[PDB]
């Protein structure tokens, strides 16, 4: 899929991904989330080559969710996006690899954090205030670099965001059909339903 | 195609099969190959369609004229030369193939000529798809000193082999012979052993069976007086 | 580089009557511009009142005509000796097909025969599985030249009742034996006037409740 | 070829064209390219039809084991997931097959959209093949959720009409279905030679064609 | 094709086989290779035959224009006259050419102007895809001032195994006598020099 | 996947009233060098069969040792081996055809073109092809590569339909077979002068006749020949 | 990609007793889109028809310069050209462009006014003439169009007969290619009368 | 460029252009013209290869206006686009083809007529009620053959193109940037600013 | 490379070059061509150097566990063992070998393997890039029965015709003579060839 967007404020994390899905010439849907909760204070973003995305997405939720039962705990964020890496890595080299890229926004409720992980499908993880995936960065970062502050609320978190949507839509050629956008805080995952 | 050329006695005798090809489609079943250069100069031509005309009609204008200019009649080596010089220029791309024939001042002569501009002698030659099937009766049955009927036989039945064994060859046989001290007598449809028979029905329709929108005159004739 | 694949011409068709069915196909068997048999045959009797014809690359025909074949003796083996009917039996290539849905069977397949309800059948196959149950199909390929002819002569495409203009159409009678017959051999009579591929030959299996039955045609050897 | 299908009010409705290619050759004119999996499930068809049948067959196989393990009928999301893990195995190995999976289950009516390389969408209307642009700008203007049975049918059928027309590789004819918690409903085989006359001269539309 | 020129006391002698091959259907098995461009001056030809001839045919109208002016040209006048065409064209001919003449002044002598468009003199040359074969052959038999029955012996003797182990050499054998006596054709056939 | 070194060309064939001829020359040729001289092509298997092959010659030899397996494993446990369970052309024919459509679906083939020339137990007459792709065909007139461009053409003005078989004697199709073998020789690059020659009739058994030769040839005509248009000398 | 097939069509001849009948579809496309169906295909320079299939730009081109070509020759010879000689000159205009050609099926129908002979032809796209006795056909469903005329063509028809033999090979040729259709025109020629038919057909 | 669209009413001619001119992954405007006036009653749209479209358009629009000012007379709407055509057709064989589109609007004097002409470059001319270039015709076709009327106003044809637009923004992945529309009729050119 | 194996009255002469090319650098100019794969079973090798070294060693196992089980073995067996490693690896190899060896009951054979992996018994073979230039001058010259010197002079000659137009050819001219009598290496320096 297109554009998926990231953001680290003072006490959550903000995640913003497209809705359009195109096959061919046609736009098929245009309100889709590309997302999965891979536990209640981790939600991880997606984008990548068709049928590859949501079957890695799925393939990971199912293997945190395994290991949530079985210990009875939920993994850092940093743990599970290590975790994914490593399979990514793994798959880069397999016969045919997994074109996934991901962002990983979670709430450590141990250190009281929240934590922003960039990993694309080579296995290429960095920690992040601020992050994107494909084209969606040569748009919005010189913005980011310019409005950021660690400190930032939510709400100002939210704002800032939407100013990056309207420069993509500004100068992207491509329609994209807008963003759902999600919070990940102490209290867990919300979708803001107005944006 | 199939086409061949056979020397005699007295002259030379060239034959074609009567099919053209789209393909695997028969476009045409009764085509005519054997052209005309000048009256007793005829080729026969395989290969692209259209540049086997052509090129035969292009160096028969210039003979033609060429005959009115020296007050002679044209031999075949200069056909041949003109043709070879003209392909060779173009460098394979008129694919024309031929095989020359005729009789002139100096006697009966036959030629082969390949696209490129390459030309050949002999007494016996054959071109085109079937050009293996006809040669090989033609290195079966050929003799030095044939009649004007042993060679007649000789080139359509050479032709059939290919009409019946290659799938680029069919439908009928022309013929043209050129003999010494005679106008040349050009045989078409010598032979027609590929007549379809009759169909077990007729597919005539009832009058009224196509559903028709709108009818009107056209206008073909100028525009009138008065 | 080796090409595992080839082109052996010919040409088949395969009509449903109310109570009987037919399937031709010409004798020729050719490579590129040479004949290799002009009395090749390409409709084989299976067994069980089904006739069978794969028309394309001759050795994958073979192959799956044998393949089929032996389906049917192990179809009577495993379950007491029971009739494969004509449905079962195009469903079981499928499947035959699909196999090598990754090296394919070059080959248009036709069969033929009786439903459950006795009346006429006919199956049409692509090289890879689909198929489907049909009144009227020619295959191979001479297909493009025939089947046109065949939605204007069997299913009466096209034409309306004279009066009427255009309101009404004609009506869709069923045809006898003799008169499929005569437009089997109709068809191919101008296949092999029109294809270079088409010739020398032409077999018809007609299937009845009484059997199978064969008829032979010649046909233009150019 | 030309699918849609849509859900409503009263379930969702089907319509698929007939036609079959072969390059510039119409192979078949009249081919079903709906699958009757059971009694509340459909499948459409779109790309090649020997991938299109086999795997969707395969689906009414794997389906009807459902059924007979857990006493109970397949949902309409399970039944698309199993396909799109098939379509997963063959990931890359050149499948072509695009399909809808239309049903009534306990959540209500359900529609999904599956493809050769895993997708599996939800949606309330969904057109695929060569001609889905043309079924879609008919579909987008004319759809309401407040559909009657009536003009849900003649819908999905004007908008395949629509795509036969300009389309050259759809046309030959239209088969309709109806799905409802009762079970789905064949609504039959429409000529669009016959089709197009009949709506022309009713609707008033096609002005710019002459007849 | 086998093609070769042999000098000798009385002058020179020119020798080739019959066969012309599209692939590996011969087209032609009576071929006449030994073209001749002037009274006593003639060519091998090899390679593309479109290309050869109409060379050939260019370098018999520029000594026949020579002749006119200048009177009877030298062999090394024709061998220079292939050369300027098949040099300055390389980039569009496939021709390889033997040239052999008699003068009464030179007396035999033999040019050979292979793909390039250079030019060697020798004693003798041999040319076409089943010389290679009798490379060892030739060289060990061939002598200087041979007799025109030696000289032709030795023709005889190498063509036949060039034809013997090349496919695209066969036919007939020709033969091309250029002295101060005249010209004259030789002629040999496959139950002569296959026996050989 | 390969391709074709050392090769055979044309084998050609036909069918008379009570048997069966095949022939094929000796040659293996090397690209355009006519390497070796001295290789049989036609493979007797016991005293009712001949396989004739054409194509790469290293396959031939597998096939040839194939075959020669194919009788030592036939008169295993077999009393009647040299009688009524004895190797029949049809047996050899659809083991060969088996062989070779499973070379080619492996993409492995064996480079060949095989016709299986005999007679059956009942006296019928047996002549099937088989090539490297595993197409298989059977006609009264059969050859390979060249053969099938000019030996046919030539051994179907004898024996057109399978009507005409009965009315061709052994004399004629020989005469046949032989012109047949001179024209390849006349036309075909890789052909040699020196071939073998079989006949299988239900009557007088298997005549393998080696070391035959091409004679009656006509080259004297090409003395007259001069130039390649305006030459006269 | 291939010009010949991109906008597609066809056109199909025949001739009949004292009569000739020639008739196109009116289909244009951009490959799967149909753009119009308004677009014929046959025109006529007096009383000599000419259909030409293939690349529409070059449909469209050539029927000018015949219209050029063809006005001039009246001017100059005081007469209307005659189809044996408008063959010729179809053929010489086409081989002149022999290294950059027209994409072109072109099918030339009509009556010679002195010897009232019926008279049809067709070319490659290069010139090549076929000069037929009974049918001629060009266009996507050339194949097509093959099979039906070979069937239902018998000679010496009567002009309202020769039009329902003509009218059917079309249509149903047209009805199984996915290039060629939505609409019909039909022309039957007399010596001195023509009738143009628009036939009712499937429009998918 | 993009989309360009044309609709023929009873009295009117009706083209609607898009305005995005894009340059690598960026929208450098989202106002551009692409139309240019031929004669006061004759107007052409156009779409293509960059650079071209403007030159070839330019190149028409001095021909026809040299053409006016030589005669004292306007040309009609059938002998510019065959005027056109042939430039077209001219360019396809030519060393470097101009790879441009056209839709001609115009309005008949003589006749009492509006017009409307599709030319692809190849030099393809048809006369169309209705018309469109590239992938537009896919999405829009549909509405124009079920709501088409010759008969409808110039309002009813702004109606039904802005149901197209709509349709267009829904179902195409690029963002076009909305439309230019520009209507021609007996009194001129003008240009609906609202849109 | 220039190979080559003759028969004669008391058994076998094999015959090779001494050159090793890697393009037109001579990598080796004293290369040892001849190879011992038995007591007196000794091979000539073409083609690619690894894959004849690799072939000829591992024959030379089978041949060794051979006589361990089933005492000396035949020439016709090794060639055989040849075969069924070129024949099964022909998409991987570029080998062509000439095997040659004596027997008490056999005498002198020898076996050609060309590429394809085919097997030909022969009275004598020659092989190699060089083998081209010298089959017209082996053709007329052999005979059968000659003697040892007669086939020394023989294989001398020829492959100082071969050396002399093949670049890929060259150095000493190694020979290896198999009789009842045992085996005996010989050498032939430039200076003595040449001048042939
Ligand atoms: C449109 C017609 C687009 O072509 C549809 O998608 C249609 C879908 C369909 C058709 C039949 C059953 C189910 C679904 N597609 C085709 O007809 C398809 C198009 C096609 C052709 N080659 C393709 C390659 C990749 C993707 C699509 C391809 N055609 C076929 O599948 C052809 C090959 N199959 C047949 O013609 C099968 N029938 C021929 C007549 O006899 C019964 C079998
Ligand atoms: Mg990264
Ligand atoms: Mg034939
Ligand atoms: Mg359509
Ligand atoms: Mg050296």
């Amino acid at each position: 899929m297109d554009i998926i967007l990231g953001i680290r404020v003072q006490d959550s994390v903000i995640l913003a991904s497209s809705k359009a899905v195109t096959r061919g010439i046609s736009v098929l849907k245009d309100s889709d989330d590309k997302t999965r909760q891979l536990s209640p204070h981790t939600l991880m973003s997606f984008a990548g080559e068709a049928g590859d995305t949501v079957q890695f997405a799925e393939y990971i939720q199912a293997n945190i969710q395994l290991y949530s039962i079985r210990e009875d705990y939920e993994l850092s964020p940093q743990a599970v996006s290590s975790f994914v890496r490593q399979e990514l890595a793994k798959s880069i080299r397999s016969r045919r690899p997994y074109q996934v890229n991901v962002l990983i926004g979670g709430y450590d409720k141990k250190k009281n954090k929240p934590e922003l992980y960039q990993i694309d499908y080579l296995g290429t993880k960095v920690e992040l205030p601020y992050g994107a995936h494909g084209y969606s960065g040569f748009y919005t970062f010189s913005l980011l670099d310019h409005h950021y502050r660690p400190d930032m609320t939510t709400e100002e978190g939210l704002d800032l965001l939407k100013l990056c949507v309207q420069e993509l839509e500004k100068r992207m050629p491509m329609d994209f059909k807008g963003v759902i956008v999600k919070i990940v805080d102490k209290d867990g995952i919300r979708q803001v339903d107005d944006f | 195609t199939t086409i061949v050329g056979v020397k005699f006695n007295n002259g030379v005798v060239i034959a074609a099969d009567t099919r053209s090809t789209q393909g695997p489609i028969v476009a045409d079943k009764n085509c005519a190959k054997l052209h005309r250069i000048s009256p007793k100069i005829w080729c026969a031509g395989a290969g692209t369609a259209a540049d086997t005309e052509a090129v035969t009609q292009l160096i028969g204008s210039n003979i033609e004229l060429h005959s009115l200019y020296t007050s002679r009649e044209p031999r075949v080596v200069s056909a041949l030369q003109m043709l070879k010089q003209h392909l060779f220029k173009y460098q394979g791309h008129i694919g024309a193939y031929l095989i020359v024939a005729g009789v002139d001042p100096t006697g009966s002569h036959l030629f082969s000529i390949h696209a490129h501009g390459s030309t050949d002698v002999g007494y016996y030659l054959s071109l085109g798809s079937g050009s293996l099937a006809a040669m090989a009766v033609l290195e079966s049955h050929w003799k030095q000193d044939l009649t004007k009927e042993e060679a007649i036989k000789l080139a359509s039945d050479a032709i059939q082999a290919g009409i019946w064994n290659d799938l680029g060859s069919g439908s009928n046989v022309d013929v043209c012979v050129m003999e010494i001290g005679k106008d040349a007598e050009y045989l078409r449809n010598y032979l027609t052993p590929n007549v379809r028979e009759e169909k077990q029905k007729s597919y005539k329709f009832p009058r009224g069976t196509t559903a028709v929108l709108k009818e009107s005159i056209v206008n073909i004739c100028d525009i009138q007086e008065e | 580089q080796f090409n595992p694949y080839g082109d052996n011409g010919g040409t088949i068709l395969g009509i449903a009557g109310e109570d009987f069915a037919v399937l031709a196909g010409d004798t020729r068997n050719i490579t590129d511009y040479s004949i290799n048999s002009r009395y090749e045959p390409k409709v084989f009797d299976c067994g069980d009142n089904i006739v069978m014809s794969a028309n394309g690359f001759a050795a994958d025909g073979d192959a799956l005509v044998k393949r089929f074949k032996n389906s049917v003796k192990w179809y009577h083996f495993d379950h007491n000796d029971k009739k494969l009917s004509i449905n079962s039996a195009a469903r079981n290539i499928q499947h035959l097909l699909y196999s090598r849905r990754f090296f394919p069977y070059y080959v248009y397949n036709i069969i033929a025969g009786l439903d459950e309800d006795g009346k006429g059948a006919v199956y049409s196959f692509d090289p890879v599985g689909s198929y489907q149950r049909e009144q009227c199909r020619a295959g191979g390929a001479a297909a493009s030249l025939i089947m046109p002819f065949l939605d204007n002569q069997v299913n009466f495409k096209n034409q309306y009742e004279p009066g009427t203009n255009g309101k009404v159409k004609k009506p869709l009678k069923y045809l006898s034996v003799e008169e499929v017959i005569k437009l089997v051999r109709d068809s191919f009579t101008s296949a092999t006037e029109r294809h270079i591929q088409v010739g020398d030959g032409l077999e018809i299996l007609i299937v009845t409740k009484d059997g199978v039955r064969k008829e032979f045609y010649e046909l233009k050897r150019d | 070829t030309t699918t849609l299908a849509f859900k409503f009010q009263h379930g969702v409705i089907a319509a698929v064209d007939s036609r079959a290619s072969a390059g510039s050759y119409i192979s078949a004119l009249r081919m079903n390219k709906v699958i009757e999996i059971n009694p509340y499930l459909l499948g459409t068809m779109s790309g090649c039809a020997a991938d299109c049948q086999y795997w969707e067959r395969l689906l009414a196989k794997e389906c009807r084991l459902y059924y007979l393990r857990n006493g109970e009928r397949i949902s309409v999301s399970a039944a698309s997931k199993l396909l799109s893990n098939m379509m997963c195995q063959y990931r890359g190995m050149g499948l072509s097959m695009g399909s809808m999976i239309c049903g009534w289950d306990k959540k209500g009516p359900g529609l999904y959209y599956v493809d050769e390389h895993g997708t599996r969408l939800s949606g309330n209307m969904f057109s695929t093949g060569s001609g889905n642009t043309y079924a879609y700008g008919v579909l987008d203007s004319n759809y309401k959720w407040d559909l009657s049975v009536e003009d849900a049918l003649y819908l999905g059928k004007r908008s395949i009409l629509a795509a036969a027309h300009r389309d050259a590789y759809s046309g030959g004819s239209v088969n309709l279905y109806h799905v409802t918690e009762d079970g789905w409903i064949y609504h039959g085989n429409h000529d669009v030679g016959e089709l197009f006359w009949k709506v022309k001269e009713e609707e008033g539309s096609f002005n710019n064609v002459i007849g | 094709t086998s093609i070769m020129a042999v000098t000798f006391k009385d002058g020179v002698i020119l020798g080739a086989d019959s066969r012309t091959t599209t692939g590996a259907y011969i087209a032609n098995r009576v071929t006449d290779k030994l073209t001749r461009v002037h009274d006593k001056i003639w060519c091998c030809r090899s390679g593309s035959a479109a290309d050869t001839q109409a060379i050939a045919d260019i370098v018999q109208y520029h000594l026949e224009l020579y002749t006119s002016q200048y009177g009877t040209p030298s062999t090394e006048t024709a061998a220079s006259v292939f050369k300027e065409l098949c040099y300055e064209n390389k980039d569009n001919l496939t021709a390889g050419i033997i040239v052999a003449g008699y003068d009464d002044k030179n007396k035999g002598e033999v040019y050979t102007i292979p793909l390039g468009g250079s030019v060697h003199k020798l004693p003798y040359a041999i040319a076409g895809s089943g010389s290679t074969f009798i490379y060892g052959y030739c060289d060990k038999n061939f002598r200087e001032n041979m007799s025109k029955e030696e000289t032709v012996d030795f023709i005889k003797h190498s063509l036949s195994q060039a034809i013997k182990w090349d496919g695209s050499s066969g036919g007939v054998i020709r033969m091309v006598v250029l002295t101060a006596a005249g010209v004259e054709r030789l002629i040999f056939y496959p139950d002569e020099y296959e026996q050989l | 996947t390969q391709q074709p070194i050392v090769t055979g060309t044309s084998v050609i064939s036909m069918k008379y009233d009570n048997g069966v001829i095949i022939a094929a020359d000796n040659l293996g040729s090397y690209g355009s060098l006519l390497r070796f001289n001295g290789v049989e092509r036609l493979i007797p298997v016991g005293d009712n069969t001949v396989v004739g092959i054409s194509g790469d010659i290293s396959d031939m030899q597998h096939i040839e040792r194939l075959l020669k397996d194919l009788v030592t494993e036939n008169a295993y446990d077999n009393p009647l081996a040299d009688a009524e369970e004895a190797l029949e052309p049809s047996y050899i024919f659809e083991y060969l055809a088996t062989v070779m459509y499973q070379r080619r679906s492996k993409m492995n083939p064996l480079w060949n073109a095989i016709i299986v020339a005999g007679v059956q137990s009942n006296g019928d007459q047996f002549l099937r092809y088989v090539n490297l792709l595993g197409v298989t065909y059977s006609s009264p007139t059969l050859a390979t590569g060249f053969g099938a461009h000019m030996a046919n053409p030539l051994l179907r003005k004898v024996v057109d339909r399978e009507s005409d078989i009965p009315k061709t004697t052994v004399q004629v199709a020989e005469e046949a077979i032989v012109n047949a073998m001179r024209v390849l020789y006349y036309r075909d690059a890789r052909s040699s002068r020196n071939f073998s020659l079989a006949i299988i009739d239900k009557n007088t058994g298997l005549t393998f006749k080696k070391n035959l030769q091409v004679e009656n040839m006509k080259w004297d005509f090409a003395k007259d020949i001069k130039g390649y248009g305006t030459q006269k000398i | 990609s291939d010009p010949s097939s991109i906008n597609g069509g066809i056109v199909v001849a025949m001739t009949g007793k004292d009569c000739v009948a020639i008739a196109c579809d009116l289909r244009l496309g951009s490959q799967s889109l149909g753009v119009s169906n308004k677009f014929e295909k046959i025109f006529h320079y007096g009383h000599v028809f000419l259909g030409i299939t293939g690349l529409a730009t070059d449909v469209t081109t050539l029927n000018e310069m015949f219209r050029y070509k063809t006005n001039l020759y009246k001017l100059k010879e005081e007469r209307a050209i005659e189809p044996e000689t408008f063959t010729q000159l179809v053929s010489s205009s086409l081989y002149e462009r022999r290294f950059g050609p027209y994409f072109v099926g072109p099918v030339v129908a009509g009556i010679n006014s002195k010897s009232g002979k019926p008279f049809i032809a067709g070319f490659d796209l290069i010139g090549c003439i076929d000069e037929a006795k009974d049918f001629i056909v060009s266009g996507t469903a050339s194949d097509q169009l093959f099979g039906m005329c070979e069937s239902l063509y018998e000679p010496n028809l009567e002009p309202e007969d020769l039009f329902e033999t003509i009218s059917q090979a079309l249509l149903n040729a047209a009805d199984r290619d996915a290039l060629s259709g939505w609409g019909a025109v039909v022309y039957i020629i007399k010596k001195d009368e023509v009738v143009k038919r628009y036939l009712k057909m499937r429009q998918d």
